[PDB]
This record gives structure tokens, C-alpha cells and sequence, in this order.
């Protein structure tokens, strides 16, 4: 099964700064990675699909890049509503798997 | 050749935008891609994006904040890159390059120096540097000129409108109170001067000025 | 409309149904098998086409028994379809060459 | 010149146009897609040929929707072309065998 | 995206000696690597294409070798005009990427 590594576990940034979350897959998964956001006491929310494609309703602030095994979720200019846990997830091989999570902290 | 022609400089106030140009000559094919590459001073090459002008499609580096919008005008063989909402992170030299669709950049433009600042454009003052009356001459003699108080970068210093290349240094500018200063040095056989003339030419693309200054002995 | 042209049309419709159901059934067969890649509908539809045409790049292939069974039905539908168009073209050339000899 | 021979020639010309435009359009479709390899003109032309012949080695294949659409047009042009030559050859054997039976 | 590593960052050699610049790609790129030279205040210049092919106008002094992931740009007999930064660049997978640069120093 494909192992998704999210390091570091916590990310401290200052307001307005640009932040970048890393997702590393244990083997090549093309672009079949997707990013979710989960705030305290909330359910996950699709932010980005297929490594870089936008979801409607998500601030243009969020973007994704990457292919193969190294993947990045970026936030141009952080603000407080972005405080949450960020998960990645692959759909390249059965079964779907999730990254271990990265907390954003301001 | 010159196959890609880019302007030398662009001053841009923080938050504003600017449209870089790149006019191609030589052979132009339908298969041609034009690429744009950002280089920050003392850093390396960073691929920004590409456009195919015969069709108008453009692709961008996903890994960096999208500051660019690429267009082309098939009629004038000119490719444009619109950089919008700039910060000092965006100050750099931007090259364009032509790729025939086979994977490598065969030819590059001279690059356009983009400076993001609020400071005002200032042409350079050019002063001679001839030896003092009591300096003894070797078989060689060293002259120069002093390019003071200009903004933004760059300036281009040539000697005798390009014909004098052997024996020339131009030092990197220093910045002090939002104004740049550099000097340039030339060495010719000491018998050669001043019988044969020695003039430094100083172009400053951002102010659209070019000035000469002859270097004569001190009176 | 002559028989060989209606058969060709039919074959093309039928193959498109096979391509579609093959995408659906291939995903249904391969999910549950660790390591499998033929597990989302869009790329299964691409896989069924490149199977039906006998190209077989190797980016996607079934690994389960039932996904391989589905694979075989697609290949045979593909080869028979493309063969039936060839048989149809031949009946056309052959009729036009009877005419052109005054038979 | 008989119909089946002119169709074959036509088919060969047409397939060559498809091979060329397929190279051009495949590159135009696949650039912009991270990880894609079908992104320079010479090797796209090789890829279109090995697609049109249904060989499919797997060194090069499209990963985008429009590159897969282009892929399909190439395969079908290839299979139809090579099938039309076969249909043409059959009309030739069949006419020569009518002659040789005195029909 | 394909990561191109150029180590070491600086290369000190004596005049006339033979020097070798290494380019290592993060996955196999066949022979789709190209070398550029950029002198102080200059724009990049194609030196070698497709790992080893010569460009016309480039001294025979320059050659390239390599395949897969390890690539080398060599200079038989260095001279002062060779002082510059040397970059590699791949065209095997989108997007094109550049190495981080190696300064030649005499
Ligand atoms: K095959």
C-alpha cells in the first residue's frame, strides 16, 4: 500500500507570509493526489484535486503543484481562517491512503 | 543577427504591473515555443512559463506564485509577458528564449532587468579618471570613468564605442541612499595615449540615455 | 443501405457500449485488489480504448481474474469490430470492381 | 487505376497527415501536464507511428484527456488505413481468381 | 517535477587541466539533458544538447557524456575564457527544470 508522508507535522508561519505543505509518496502516483482541510471540530474539505486543479469555492490563495512522488500544497498569504490540519490522499493505487497530517500554526 | 530583442530595464512601483516584450527574428516556424526564465541577482535560472505563438496556448510553472500572463502577436513576431502586482521578491533579470520544440533553448535574449522600487529614475553622471600630474607611466597606462548616482540598474559601459575590449574591467555597482555607483577601468599602451583617443560610452536603458566622455590628461 | 454498411455501424455502436461497460466493470473488478491502478472511471475508459485497439501501452492493465475476463471481451469486441469494417470495405471494393469489368 | 488502389494511396497520404498533425497536437495537449513525456516534436512523431501501427511499446503515451483523444484518432486512422490496404489486396486476389477460372 | 542536482557548487582547477561538472537527475531522463554557460553579466549559451551532441560554434574542448540519471560536462584543458556558471536542464518530462549551477574557478 502507498505510504504518504507529511513532514513536518507542524508548520509555524507569520501572517501574510507564504506557506508550503509537503506530501511525499512512497512510489510514483503521477498526479493522483488530493488535499483536504479539517478545522477544529470540522469535517474534511476538498481544497485541491489531482495535485493542482482548483475546486470552486476555495480561495485562489490555495494552489497545488507536484508530480510523481513529491507534492506541495501552497497558501499565498496566510490568514487566521487557514488554521487547520491539512491532509493529502492518493487515488493512483488501491486502496486510497491518507497522509498523516500537517497542522498550520500562525 | 540578434534573434531575440528584449528591452534592458523596467522600473515598477510595488503593487503595479509591467509588460515585458521579446521580438524574434531569424527563422520562425509554427512549431516554435517562446520561454521566459527569471534569474535573481546571484541566484540561478528559474523557468516561468512557455507559449506557442502560432496557436496562443501558454503553460506556467506550477511551483511558484503565478505572477505572469503570456501572450503573443503573430503579426509582429513579439511575445509578451505581463507581470502583475510586483514586490521586491519579483526584482530580477527575465530572459526569453526560443525552443524549436525539441527540448533545448538554442538562443536567449539579453534579458530585461526589472527593478521593483518606489525610488525615482535617475540618469548617471559620468566623470573622467585620468592620472594625477605626478604619476609615473609604465609601458601601460590605466584610465577610467566614474558612473555616479544612477537608478535603477543596469548601465552598460563600453570603451571607444566597443572597439576597445582588451584591458577593461567594470566593477559591480554599490547602492547608497537609493542611488547606484560604479566605475570602469581601461588599460592601453602608455605610448598610445593621449595621441590616440579614449572615450567611455555609458548607456542607461531605464532613462533612455547614452553619453560619451573622452579621457584627456589633466590640464 | 447494404448489409455490410449496417453491420459496420452496428459494430461501432456495439463496441462503444462494450467500451463503456468495460470501463464500469473493470473498475468494479479491480477495486479491492491491492496495487491495482485500473480503479477510476475516466482512465478505465481510456484503458478500454487502448485495449480494444490492441495498442497496449502498459500504463494501465487489469490484475484480477474478472478484470482480465473483462479485458478479453473488450479485445475481442475490438478486433471483431475493426475486422468487420475491413470485411465491409472489401465487399465495397469487390462490388466496384465487378461493375468496372461489366459483370 | 482501380478504386481500391487509389483508396489505398489516399489512405496512405491521409494517415501521413494524421501522423504529422497528431505529433503536433499531442505535444500541444501534453505540455502543461506534470510528468508528461510526449512533449517534443520528433519523439511525438515516433509515438504517433507506434500508435497507428498498434504496437504500443510503452516508452511514450499520452496522459491528458485531449492527448488521449488525439491518440484515439491516430489509432483509428492507423487501423482503418492498414485495413483498407488489406481490403484492397483482397479485391486484387479475387479479381485474379475470377480471371483464372474464366469468369 | 524532476530535480537536477549540481554538486559541487564551485570547482577549482588549474590551467590546462581537465575538469568535469556533474548533473544528477532525481529520476531517469534518458539523454534529455542540455548544458548552458553563463559568464558574468551574460545570458546563457547552449554548450551541449542531449547529453553529448555538439553545438556548432562551441570549442571542441567541451564534451558531454551520461545517460539515465548521472550526467557529466567535461572541458579538456581549461582556460580563462571558461570561467563562468554552468547549468544543466532536462527536457524529458514537463516542466523543464534547471540545475542549481556550478561555478568554474581557476
Ligand atoms: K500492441
Amino acid at each position: 500500500d502507498i505510504l504518504l508522508t507529511q513532514s513536518p507535522a507542524i508548520l509555524s508561519v507569520s501572517p501574510g507570509e507564504r506557506v508550503s505543505f509537503s506530501c511525499r509518496a512512497s512510489q510514483s502516483i503521477g498526479t493522483d493526489i488530493h488535499w483536504y482541510q479539517q478545522r477544529t471540530n470540522g469535517s474534511p474539505r476538498l481544497l485541491i484535486k489531482y495535485a493542482s486543479e482548483s475546486i470552486s469555492g476555495i480561495p485562489s490563495r490555495f494552489s497545488g503543484s507536484g508530480s510523481g512522488t513529491d507534492f506541495t500544497l501552497s497558501i499565498n498569504s496566510v490568514e487566521s481562517e487557514d488554521i487547520a490540519n491539512y491532509y493529502c490522499q492518493q487515488s493512483n493505487r488501491w486502496p486510497f491512503t491518507f497522509g498523516s497530517g500537517t497542522k498550520l500554526e500562525i | 543577427q540578434v534573434q531575440l530583442q528584449q528591452p534592458g530595464a523596467e522600473l515598477v512601483k510595488p503593487g503595479a504591473s509591467v509588460k515585458l516584450s521579446c521580438k524574434a527574428s531569424g527563422y520562425t516556424f509554427t512549431s516554435d515555443w517562446i520561454h521566459w526564465v527569471k534569474q535573481r541577482p546571484g541566484h540561478g535560472l528559474e523557468w516561468i512559463g512557455e507559449i506557442i505563438p502560432s496557436y496562443g496556448r501558454a503553460n506556467y510553472n506550477e511551483k511558484i506564485q503565478k505572477k505572469a500572463t503570456l501572450t503573443a502577436d503573430k503579426s509582429s513576431s513579439t511575445a509578451f509577458m505581463q507581470l502583475s502586482s510586483l514586490t521586491s521578491e519579483d526584482s530580477a533579470v527575465y530572459y526569453c528564449a526560443r525552443e524549436r520544440g525539441d527540448g533545448y533553448f538554442a538562443v536567449w535574449g539579453a534579458g530585461t532587468t526589472v527593478t521593483v522600487s518606489s525610488a525615482k529614475t535617475t540618469p548617471p553622471s559620468v566623470y573622467p579618471l585620468a592620472p594625477g600630474s605626478a604619476a609615473q607611466t609604465n609601458s601601460m597606462v590605466t584610465l577610467g570613468c566614474l558612473v555616479k548616482g544612477y537608478f535603477p540598474e543596469p548601465v552598460t559601459v563600453t570603451w571607444n564605442s566597443g572597439s576597445l575590449s582588451s584591458g577593461v574591467h567594470t566593477f559591480p555597482a554599490v547602492l547608497q541612499s537609493d542611488l547606484y555607483t560604479l566605475s570602469s577601468s581601461v588599460t592601453v599602451p602608455s605610448s598610445s595615449w593621449p595621441s590616440e583617443t579614449v572615450t567611455c560610452n555609458v548607456a542607461h536603458p531605464a532613462s533612455s540615455t547614452k553619453v560619451d566622455k573622452k579621457i584627456v590628461p589633466r590640464d | 443501405s447494404a448489409l455490410h454498411w449496417r453491420a459496420a455501424g452496428a459494430a461501432t455502436v456495439l463496441l462503444v457500449i462494450v467500451l463503456l461497460a468495460g470501463s464500469y466493470l473493470a473498475v468494479l473488478a479491480e477495486r479491492g485488489a491491492p496495487g491495482a491502478q485500473l480503479i477510476t472511471y475516466p482512465r478505465a475508459l481510456w484503458w478500454s480504448v487502448e485495449t480494444a485497439t490492441t495498442v497496449g501501452y502498459g500504463d494501465l492493465y487489469p490484475v484480477t481474474l474478472w478484470g482480465r475476463c473483462v479485458a478479453v471481451v473488450v479485445m475481442v469486441a475490438g478486433i471483431t469490430s475493426f475486422g468487420l469494417v475491413t470485411a465491409a470495405l472489401a465487399t465495397w471494393f469487390v462490388g466496384r470492381e465487378q461493375e468496372r469489368r461489366g459483370h
